[PDB]
RNA sequence: UGUCCUACGCCGGCAGGCGCGGGUAACCCGUUGAACCCCAUUCGUGAUGGGGAUCGGGGAUUGCAAUUAUUCCCC
């Protein structure tokens, strides 16, 4: 797998400052505006779940309300239980969602699911 | 504003207005769905088409809907221009030309059904001094009651513009011996509101 | 005519009068 | 003017019929992947008088136009003028026209369906 | 005259589920 | 119904416009395109070519309408 | 006794000035000639390939009629009717950089420089240039 | 002398209809260079009888939505139409225009009456001012819905309609509608 | 010495200077025949061809405009020219010439002396 | 109507940035240079160079946050 002509192995090594060109406009502006601390604490919890799990199966699920967080290229190997309004939808982080958010995997509304008179006299 | 204010039906629905009439997909849609509602309205037996007097068919779009399901019909019309337009549409049913108010010229106990498509709201007014509207409506209703099979069903689609016209048509129908009533499609609506005279013999 | 229209008319007439009456360095030195 | 003896009514471009009964700025617009503005900038780059019809176009003109079509980047075009310039899989500067565009949209929809994001799953539910 | 099918909160013709599509039937004399 | 106006002047229609545009008594792109079954752009281009030849006189110039008359 | 731009019609004067600038050959020309639209409300490329010369003649006309106006006023002059889809149409301004490059080209033709009280003002030899080109326009038009 | 559009003369214009001297207002005193006058000709009763027929014709194509306001294109269209008529009939287009006005006037039509449901038509007469008004409107409808979907220009369509109405041929929509009006008047005496 | 007059319209206001000269007609620093809407050019030729171009060869007129649209400005220009000539031939020339000019110019059109008193009515709640 | 209105210079075709001024206001934006209309070219009766919906991608702007396309430009 490659993303914008860049493989995952060098994507992990490629750093925070030059993330700008490999992204789209919106998350580039979001990273330029200054990233906050709550999603840093979420990253810390995700990685703390990632350390002590044994490395021959998928680690423990990390759950949150954060629907609007930018997926880093180093997210590959996490399990995110994202809120939707009632429950936690827990989803596998494949390498293919680097440019996406967490809101489009947690849908807040259900799909919608929606005889003639005959005279006798 | 309305086609009834333009003049007589023999001369208003001429070559060019019928030519612009057939090229109107909105007219196609409304005519097919009103023809479907009219065919669903009468309680004809299933798997057995009936002998229907199609009055006011004109271009025969309702007649085309009848012929699409395997039914058969004969058409009575008053304008030759849109009659020729219907002929040019490779239509299957037969067509007759004449004034329906002078009397239906067929034998009694013949027609198992009657389909009127926008032809009863036409005749309420008079465009000639020799034509009496009450006499014309009474003669048309009496001839229609004569030619119908006893127990057949007659549906008449209309859009009256006031309650007095409906009063005259209903009193002519109830003085002609027809038994039935009035069915309105969405009475509290404006775009979807249609009027349907339903009649039978006995 | 009206207030605004007459004001515009008199302003344009004064402008035309000044333009038709029309057809250096500031003297910083007090004494020559 | 008088018809040429080599006048064609229908050309075969990108395995597609192209009507010569149209302007050169709009006959090429018939095939997908190119509209009016891209046709204008190409024919202005191709140094072609725009008043000509499409039926008297010589051969050498149509292969030079098609070699503009495959690799216009070397012919001094702005690079934000393109459709697929930063692809998610392999970021490379490109312009798909007739069958490449269908493959691009198909792989976009199947990528969205595979990752079960909201956009592609709503597209799947919409049809 | 279709009083059961007239919406109380709106002008129009509201559907009912137990009964078929909205209409109004009146007899002749 | 569906019109089939030609996109370029064939030899035959070029011959009739050579021997017939001096005598119609009225010249405009509309009736030329109507009766010759030709593209209106070709009709207007043909009349600019013919006034370059100078055998039909101008009456007035406008972006939407051009009107012409006989020499005699 | 000498004629004026105000004493001649506008369009043939503008195209004559554009022709004189074309056979002058000393204008600087951008590399983005045939890939540019001069406004955001434009839909197509201009059909005139040599539209920079007409643009230069037009901006020389508008600077001669009123000087001291820069790029922003020039974009205000050539704003048009933006048909933004099914939204109601509105008014849009012209492109700043195209008019900027054309006016810098006229600055390079020693026809215009800056002004201390505002935008750009034109050279007096620009007034002689427009004077004798208006003379030749009046000779070719009013004497014919 | 005052000539319309620089080349049309109002001196040779003669009104053949005896009833319409004072309603077709085109003579030496009504002679104007241009139909654009912007005079308050509708704020008083029977004032538009003094309006020039060319000005009423330019007010007539000022119709049908998008064309409202834009009368400079209208006077351009009628100038081209006057040129086309003068090139076709070989004489003054004003005579063709007034002949078309005279020949396309509905002289008798039907009014609608009725007390309760029964509506009949009574044969009534049309005033000469309304005759001119209905003739102008009928030529307007003929010019507008004549072609409406092809290369046929509005100016030459208006010229053809005016020429065929002046000649009295059956090709004119105005002539056919007028003849239908007197025939249905005769049908409803 | 000279005479200054004004011409009015809905929102188009014009000033006009008439003086001695060889018959020069100028509007906004331009001659009268190249105002941008060419179609109403005969309107700009309505006053002078009403009187005769040989008579205007002693008067030079210059008109400046501000406000209004195109045709409103044209009407203001022609009304201002007409009132400039009648004022010039009233104050400086004998009364008979002014009287005959006024008579012919009032039997031709009404608006050429006093403009049409029409304006947009304001909207109130 | 304004400390958000912006004059002007530089960069990028445009979306927009950078720099320096004017303005708490008939002073600066702003002789408030707008659209329709006017002149010339191309188009030409064709679901067509009309109409633009619904889509894909990129870029930029606004903000704690834009995914359920905030918004704009282009294809």
């Amino acid at each position: 797998f490659t993303y914008r002509g860049v493989d995952l192995d060098q994507l992990l090594d490629m750093s925070y400052e030059q993330l700008m060109q490999l992204y789209s406009a919106r998350q580039r502006r979001r990273l330029n505006r200054g990233l906050r601390r709550k999603q840093h604490s979420l990253l810390k919890r995700l990685r703390k779940a990632k350390k002590e799990a044994p490395p021959m199966e998928k680690p423990e699920v990390v759950k949150t309300h954060l629907r609007d967080m930018i997926i880093l290229p180093e997210m590959v190997g996490s399990m995110v239980g994202v809120y939707n309004g009632k429950t936690f939808n827990q989803v596998e982080i494949k390498p293919e969602m680097i440019g996406h958010y967490l809101g489009e995997f947690s849908i807040t509304y259900k799909p919608v699911k929606h005889s003639r008179f005959i005279p006798l006299k | 504003r309305r086609p009834e204010h333009g003049g007589p039906p023999e001369l208003f629905y001429d070559e060019t207005e019928a030519r612009k009439y057939v090229r109107n997909s909105r007219m196609i849609d409304i005519q097919t769905r009103m023809a479907g509602r009219a065919l669903e309205l009468l309680y004809l037996p299933e798997n057995k088409p009936c002998y229907l007097l199609d009055i006011g068919c004109g271009t025969g779009l309702s007649g085309s809907y009848l012929s699409d399901e395997g039914h058969y019909w004969v058409g009575l019309d008053i304008s030759p221009a849109m009659l020729d337009e219907a002929v040019d549409r490779e239509i299957e049913g037969d067509l007759l030309l004449g004034d329906m108010g002078q009397g239906i010229p067929f034998k009694p106990g013949t027609f198992d059904g009657c389909i009127s498509i926008s032809a009863v709201q036409w005749l309420c007014n008079a465009n000639k001094k020799s034509e009496n509207p009450a006499k014309r409506l009474y003669c048309f209703f009496a001839s229609l009651f004569s030619v119908l099979v006893r127990g057949s069903r007659a549906v008449l689609q209309l859009y009256p513009e006031n309650s007095e016209q409906l009063e005259l048509i209903t009193t002519q129908a109830t003085k002609a011996g027809f038994s039935g009533g009035m069915v309105v499609d969405y009475p509290n609506s404006a775009k979807a509101k249609k009027f349907y005279l339903c009649l039978f013999s006995g | 005519v009206g207030p605004r229209l007459s004001r515009r008319i008199l302003q344009q007439a004064r402008q035309q009068q000044e333009e038709l009456e029309a057809e250096r360095e500031r003297t910083t030195r007090l004494g020559p | 003017l008088v018809i040429p003896e080599k006048f064609q009514h229908i050309l075969r471009v990108l395995n597609t019929n192209i009507d010569g009964r149209r302007k050169i700025a709009f006959a090429i617009t018939a095939i997908k992947g190119v509209g009016r503005r891209y046709a204008h900038v190409v024919l202005r780059k191709a140094d072609i008088d725009l008043t000509k019809r499409a039926g008297e176009l010589t051969e050498d003109e149509v292969e030079r136009v098609i070699t503009i079509m495959q690799n216009p980047r070397q012919y001094k075009i702005p690079d934000w003028f393109l459709n697929r310039q930063k692809d998610v899989k392999d970021g490379k500067y490109s312009q798909v026209l007739a069958n490449g565009l269908d493959n691009k949209l198909r792989e976009d929809l199947e990528r969205l369906k595979k990752i079960r994001a909201h956009r592609g799953l709503r597209h799947f539910w919409g049809l | 005259p279709g009083a059961e099918y007239k919406a109380k909160k709106a002008k129009g013709d509201v559907k009912k589920k137990g009964r078929p599509d909205p209409y109004a039937y009146i007899p002749l004399n | 119904d569906k019109l089939n106006n030609l996109v370029l002047f064939d030899k035959a229609t070029y011959d009739k416009l050579c021997k017939e545009v001096p005598n119609y008594k009225l010249i405009t792109p509309a009736v030329v395109s109507e009766r010759l079954k030709i593209r209106g752009s070709l009709a207007r281009a043909a009349l600019q070519e013919l006034l370059s030849k100078g055998l039909i006189k101008l009456v007035s110039k406008h972006r939407a309408q051009v009107i012409y008359t006989r020499n005699t | 006794p000498g004629v004026t731009v105000k004493d001649v019609n506008q369009q043939e004067f503008v195209r004559a000035l554009a022709a004189f600038l074309k056979k002058s050959g000393k204008l600087k020309v951008p590399e983005w000639v045939d890939t540019v639209k001069l406004a955001k409300h434009k839909e197509l490329a201009p059909y005139d390939e040599n539209w920079f010369y007409t643009r230069a003649a037009s901006t020389a006309r508008h600077l001669y009629l009123r000087g001291g106006a820069g790029v922003g006023s020039m974009t205000k002059i050539y704003g048009g009717r933006q048909r933004n889809g099914v939204m109601p149409s509105h008014f849009s301004r012209g492109s700043k950089s195209v008019a900027r490059r054309v006016l810098q080209a006229l600055e390079g033709l020693k026809m215009v420089e800056k002004d201390q009280d505002g935008g750009r003002k034109l050279t007096p030899q620009g007034q002689r240039d427009l004077d004798r080109i208006a003379g030749q326009v009046a000779a070719a038009n009013k004497k014919h | 002398d005052i000539k319309l559009f620089g080349k049309w003369s109002t001196d040779d214009v003669q009104i053949n209809d005896i009833s319409l001297q004072d309603y077709i207002a085109v003579k030496e005193k009504y002679a104007k260079y241009l139909p654009h006058s912007a005079g308050r000709y509708a704020a008083k009763r029977f004032r538009k009888a003094q309006c020039p027929i060319v000005e009423r014709l330019t007010n007539s194509m000022m119709m049908h939505g998008r064309n409202n306001g834009k009368k400079l294109m209208t006077v351009r269209i009628v100038k081209h139409a006057f040129e086309i008529i003068h090139l076709l009939t070989g004489e003054n287009p004003l005579q063709v225009l007034v002949n078309a006005i005279i020949n396309s006037g509905p002289r008798e039509d039907s009014t609608r009456i009725g007390r309760a449901g029964t509506v009949r038509r009574q044969a009534v007469d049309v005033s000469p001012l309304r005759r001119v008004n209905q003739a102008i409107w009928l030529l307007c409808t003929g010019a507008r819905e004549a072609a409406f979907r092809n290369i046929k220009t509005i100016a030459e369509c208006l010229a053809d309609e005016l020429i065929n109405a002046a000649k009295g041929s059956s090709n004119s929509y105005a002539i056919k509608k007028k003849d239908e009006l007197e025939r249905v008047a005769k049908s409803n005496r | 010495q000279s005479v200054q007059v004004f011409g009015r319209k809905k929102t188009a206001t014009a000033v006009a200077h008439c003086k001695r000269g060889n018959g020069l007609i100028k509007v906004n620093g331009r001659p009268l025949e190249m105002i941008e809407p060419r179609t109403l050019q005969y309107k700009l030729l309505e006053p002078v061809l009403l009187l005769g171009k040989e008579r205007f060869a002693g008067v030079d007129i210059r008109v400046r405009v501000k406000g209004g649209g195109h045709v409103a400005q044209i009407y203001a220009i022609r009304q201002s020219i007409s009132k400039a000539l009648v004022a010039y031939y009233q104050k400086y020339v004998d009364e008979a010439s002014k009287k005959e000019i006024k008579d012919i110019l009032i039997q031709y059109d009404r608006t050429l002396l006093v403009a049409d008193p029409r304006r947009c009515e304001s909207k109130k709640f």
